[PDB]
């Protein structure tokens, strides 16, 4: 009888060719699923809105941590998001400071996460190259 | 103000 | 378009009846397989040693990371490894301080973790019911 | 009680 599962894991999206993306206020990117969690079985993925959901956030690239699949009922979870500058360090860190109660479908996250001209602005390196590279680092709770 | 610390679900 | 990894993973392993473990499954200890990298495609486990084996070592538990499936050439990667105690906190920390280079089939870690006599000893809180807790955080470097 | 250095298998 022994046992291991992840715990604490931090995942990178890069989003190539971010100003010619075709999404406007309201429209969704996925991101891939990653796994953690006993059996390899909690499954997640990012959502963003780089034009922002709605009329409140229009002006902002909107972030959301999903819970795509699990097998109990829920899964209590921290989580932190940051962004890759071009200097290679993270910057504009947030993190939900308590953990939140994830289920099956359910998302939590920064529906003003950062400023869309900011983003935009070159004096700031958050978007090198145009590639967009976001951090997740997301802990569960035991 | 160029983020904003509120958190919510997919709403 | 868009494309992720999971880049930095920290699992928690936990061995029972530890006093005997050697009785069970012999002189080695494997953990089952954890998995990061592009597509969940890096998978890795622990490797434990309850007892070193040279006479160096043969007074500690070795602790390794075992890199088992690796579809790339190599990956670099730091670790720590850490204890969990009966009170909750991560004791007894060491860390690799810079990465080391893995490729399927080989491992890193510490040939003298812990002293068994301080371990072995319950009062030090690091065997609640003769079960051993392990940590270990790794951050693949990009 | 620790030490620090670190090997391969």
């Amino acid at each position: 009888m022994a046992s291991g599962k992840v715990v604490k894991f931090s995942y990178m999206w890069t989003i190539n060719n971010f100003s010619f993306c075709r999404e406007e206020m309201g429209e969704v990117i996925k991101s891939s699923t990653f796994s953690s969690g006993a059996n390899d079985k909690l499954k997640w993925c990012l959502r963003v809105n780089p034009k922002g959901l709605d009329e409140e956030s229009k002006d902002y690239l909107s972030l959301y941590l999903l819970l795509v699949s699990c097998p109990k009922s829920e899964v209590r979870a921290k989580f932190k998001f940051s962004i890759l500058n071009a200097k290679g360090e993270e910057t504009k860190a947030m993190e939900s400071q308590r953990a939140y109660r994830f289920v099956q479908g359910k998302d939590w996250g920064f529906k003003k996460f950062i400023r869309r001209d900011f983003l935009l602005d070159e004096a700031n390196g958050l978007l090198p190259d145009d590639k967009l590279t976001l951090f997740c680092e997301v802990s569960v709770v035991q | 103000p160029e983020q904003d610390s509120a958190v919510t679900s997919g709403e």
